[PDB]
């Protein structure tokens, strides 16, 4: 976050933990909203032979 | 037909050769006719020999004559020598083909050729040497069966058109290996489910070609995949 050093020390002392280690506001570390195309593999019953429906 | 045949009357359908030989059997006795051939395969047979032979011909011969002897004696032998033989269909298009190894010591009668998973059929020997595309020949046979089906029952009609398309794609090698077994299944879904034996006679050549030359099909499709990347 965009916080001054003195305020950061004040918060860390008052809470008792290191806030900047684990912030609760999401930043650039999240994934992009645009993603490459997927492929989504087919299931196990997509065979061209030995796939009669009466057996499964 | 023995109960309700032509015009609704009792009828019996007999081949030209059967009725043609019947009076000679009656005149000369049935035992003399039974003397030739093996048991349950008695008599003499007319053999047409065609394809890749020096002298294709029609010859009358005792029944259980070996295939190699029949080719070498009457037909003049396979063109380019016996080692040039690749495959042979002994009973017309309906019967499946057999390779050189099976036909080295095979006889011509119903029982022995059934044992070779072929059947005698009409005793129409068509030979092919190593210098022909056997896949192309079987595809042409399947196309002939596609053109010559009445089409009243769905198995023969639809499945034979499907097999014709699949075999035409196989000739170019455009398919994938997993399709080959699929084709086998298709044939098994045609044979035994049709009205007449044309469905069986169209399923059998595909089954025989697959069973005896699966490596050739796999090689051809691998080549097609390689050239087309
Ligand atoms: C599609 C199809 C076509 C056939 N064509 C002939 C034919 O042209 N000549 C023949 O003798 N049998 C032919 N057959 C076999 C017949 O079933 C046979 O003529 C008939 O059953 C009587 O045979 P048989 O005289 O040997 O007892 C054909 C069978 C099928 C299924
Ligand atoms: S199997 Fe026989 S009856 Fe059925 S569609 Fe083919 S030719 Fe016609």
């Amino acid at each position: 976050a965009s916080a001054t050093r003195v305020i950061q020390l004040l918060r860390n002392w008052a809470s008792g933990r290191d806030l900047q280690a684990k912030l609760q506001l999401r930043y650039q570390e999240i994934s992009k909203r645009t993603q490459p195309p997927p492929k989504l593999p087919v299931g196990p019953s997509h065979k061209l032979s030995n796939n009669y429906y009466c057996t499964r | 037909p023995a109960d309700v045949g032509v015009f609704g009357c009792p009828t019996t359908v007999a081949n030209v050769e059967t009725v043609a030989v019947s009076p000679t059997i009656c005149r000369r006795g049935g035992a003399w006719f039974a003397s030739f051939g093996r048991e349950r395969n008695s008599g003499t047979k007319l053999f047409n020999i065609s394809g890749h032979v020096n002298h294709p011909c029609t010859v009358e011969e005792e029944m259980s004559v070996p295939l190699k002897e029949l080719i070498e004696k009457h037909a003049g032998g396979v063109i380019g020598g016996w080692d040039n033989l690749l495959a042979v269909i002994p009973g017309g298009s309906s019967t499946p083909l057999i390779p050189k190894s099976v036909c080295e010591t095979v006889l011509m009668d119903f029982d022995a050729l059934v044992q070779a998973q072929t059947g005698l059929g009409t005793a129409a020997v068509i030979v092919m040497d190593r210098s022909t595309d056997i896949v192309k020949a079987i595809a042409r046979l399947i196309e002939f069966y596609k053109h010559e089906s009445c089409g009243q029952c769905t198995p023969c009609r639809e499945g034979v058109d499907w097999m014709n398309k699949v075999m035409a794609r196989f000739v170019k090698g455009d398919a994938r290996p997993a399709e080959i077994d699929s084709l086998w299944e298709i044939s098994k879904q045609i044979e035994g489910h049709t009205i007449c034996a044309l469905g069986d006679g169209a399923a059998w050549p595909v089954q025989g070609l697959i069973r005896h030359f699966r490596p050739e099909l796999e090689e051809r499709m691998q080549q097609f995949a390689l050239q087309h990347q």
